[PDB]
């Protein structure tokens, strides 16, 4: 079998130092089971290294022992050497265009089986074969939890910013005028503050309490209308339809979300716009996103759910738009072709997807 | 002199913090007051879970059927919180609602329902979706559909079933 | 001080000033 | 800031948006809506059991 | 009366005018 790392399906946990496998109780305590995995433990894919097993568990690994019980076929585990979700791609010399990653690498001729999330889709139905689907998703967005930076900053940004100066001149004016002595000045301060010459300190003393009203007034008015958090209503937001530099936004490369936003019509210059800063990796834009770098990932729901309820500081707010189903895949018409999907469906009914779920996806966010 | 200046520093201090009070205020009290204003199933309240969304419906009626068979997410997502029969799940809007907090389920019965609740604490929301009609089950191919259809065209032609909602439609004001 | 606000302010108080100093100039007179 | 709040409250509760809405489903007493008699609206509001 | 009916009228009357600007700027804006 070939895998590939995505969680909250499965972990990659390296070897103990002797070559054991830690042992870890869940949140009943009861055993999770886990296997052994080889692949590049050395970095990401450059310079291709010592390749020491690891320790791998999660949500699909427990689902190949549980189908693995049945029928009774002996398994070896081990991940990609690319680390993408085999899509089509061309060459220097393209006259073949083959596919690269996961799918080339069953389509290639060396492993059976591929347990993972990959989204079932038209041209990969056409070129492999899947089997029926065992859990349902669609892609939804997602943004920093917005910004708690609203406690007595905007002492000078109310849109205008010449109040204090404004304020300060008009007094020091008034008290020019006036002068006809430090008493004086701390007089005028006080008209500030509220601490012939009676009927022009009278009219002083009206233009104070005057401005002052005003100044409380536009505070108010300033401090109302910070209401904002336009949160994404969807990919029909015109603000991300625009293509801008400061709220840029992309997705994981060589993947199901850029194959389907390449084929699909809709538009040509939003996905130019996304090309630029693709990512490489899963889960490495996650934290680009929780640093700064990035605003909206697009992904596809479980997983992105599931981080963002895992850390809170990630929400997802849109309509969830177009769906799809996650499937187990294999090689075309592989004599495994009836009884995965019995087991599947036997499973489906049952209720064991439910103890699955419960088990590997729960909240602690709230 | 100097306690001048502090006095005019503390006057500042305190017309600052009435403002932020007052404008702080003003904020609040624009809050939760048309609180769940669902509208229908078409929005980011309540088709994606935002954290704390509990739905629920009877276990395999046409709601369960119409839902897992148009929104398939919805199906697992209502089924780990749906629960069996009807005459219960209203109940559980009386559990310190943190259980339930949606009952999706036909017009008619939640109407009732409102009606007949004295405390008047509940106001049914929402537009209309997936209407749908009643009827008799007879087995496949069954003969007599064509009598009893009749019949029962003729009897809302005369008035009948009118007659039999106003003996025991009521409506009490919520 | 938005736009027409502020400058009503302004001119207010440049017409009191104006007018404060005239009824100075006339109570010293008398 | 409770007067200021409740000034606020501009153009409430004067505007209706369709055929389906809480005010027209259920009204008690207040806000009596009709039509003329027996005229083309009246057999398409009866006919339509939707 | 120095001040037990004329300074609470024009309490009142400053309290009044308050509100009413406050109320004002809140519709402006």
């Amino acid at each position: 079998i070939v895998t590939i790392h995505q969680e909250p399906f499965v972990y990659v946990k390296p070897t103990m130092s002797d070559g054991t496998c830690k042992e870890e109780f869940t949140v009943n305590g009861d055993p999770v089971k886990k296997v052994i995995c080889t692949g590049p433990n050395d970095t990401s894919p450059g310079s291709p290294r010592h390749t020491v097993p690891q320790c791998c568990y999660g949500f699909c690994i427990d689902l190949l022992i549980k189908l693995a019980r049945t029928m009774n076929f002996t398994y070896e585990v081990h991940l990609v050497a690319d680390g993408k979700f085999g899509t089509q791609e061309r060459v220097n010399n393209s006259n073949k265009k083959e596919w690269n990653g996961m799918m080339g690498e069953l389509l290639s001729g060396q492993a059976d089986m591929i347990v993972a999330p990959l989204t079932i889709n038209n041209e990969r139905a056409q070129y492999i074969e899947f089997s029926k689907p065992f859990k349902y998703q669609g892609l939804t967005i997602l943004v920093k939890k917005e910004i708690p930076r609203s406690t007595l900053d905007s002492f000078m940004q109310p849109f205008q910013s010449t109040l204090w100066l404004l304020v300060g001149l008009s007094v020091h004016v008034v008290a020019v005028m006036l002068y006809l002595l430090s008493s004086a000045m701390w007089f005028s301060w006080g008209v500030l503050l509220n601490s012939s010459a009676r009927i022009l300190g009278m009219v002083w003393a009206g233009f104070a309490m005057i401005i002052v009203a005003s100044y409380t007034a536009n505070l108010a008015a300033f401090l109302v209308l910070d209401r904002p958090e336009e949160r994404i209503t969807g990919i029909n937001d015109p603000r991300l339809r625009n293509p801008s530099d400061k709220f840029i936004y992309a997705t994981v490369k060589q993947s199901s979300v850029d194959i389907y936003f390449r084929r699909q019509v809709e538009l040509s210059t939003m996905y130019r716009h996304m090309e630029k800063h693709n990512y490489e990796s899963a889960a490495e834009a996650i934290q680009a996103v929780r640093d700064n770098k990035l605003h909206a990932f697009i992904w596809d729901s479980a997983v992105l759910e599931f981080e963002a309820s895992q850390k809170c500081d990630l929400v997802t707010t849109g309509e969830l738009f177009f769906r799809s189903g996650f499937g187990i895949g294999m090689r075309k018409d592989s004599p495994w072709k009836q009884n995965v999907s019995l087991s599947i469906l036997k499973s489906h009914e049952n209720g064991f997807m439910e103890d699955l779920d419960k088990t590997w996806v729960r909240y602690q966010e709230c | 002199w100097t306690g001048r200046f502090l006095m005019n520093l503390w006057a500042i201090f305190c017309m600052f913090c009435l403002s932020t009070y007052t404008a702080n205020l003003a904020a609040v009290m624009v809050g939760e007051k048309i609180y769940e204003e669902l509208s229908g199933i078409h929005d980011p309240k309540l088709h994606h879970p935002s954290q704390g969304f509990r739905f629920g419906t009877v276990r395999e009626s046409s709601a369960e059927d119409y839902v897992r068979q148009s929104f398939p997410e919805m199906h697992e997502y209502m089924r780990r919180y749906n629960v069996p029969a009807t005459p219960d799940g209203v109940e559980y809007l009386k559990n310190d609602p943190e259980k339930l907090d949606a009952f999706i389920m036909d017009k008619a019965l939640l109407d009732y329902e409102v009606s007949i609740d004295a405390d008047c604490k509940l106001l049914t929301v929402g537009k209309p979706f997936a209407i749908e009609g009643y009827g008799i089950g007879l087995p496949p191919n069954s003969p007599l559909t064509a009598n009893i259809s009749e019949l029962i065209s003729q009897y809302k032609s005369h008035g009948f079933m009118d007659m039999l909602h106003d003996k025991w439609y009521r409506v009490v004001p919520c | 001080m938005g736009i027409k606000h502020f400058s009503g302010l302004f001119v207010l108080l440049c017409i009191g000033f104006g007018l404060s100093i005239l009824t100075t100039i006339g109570e010293h007179i008398v």
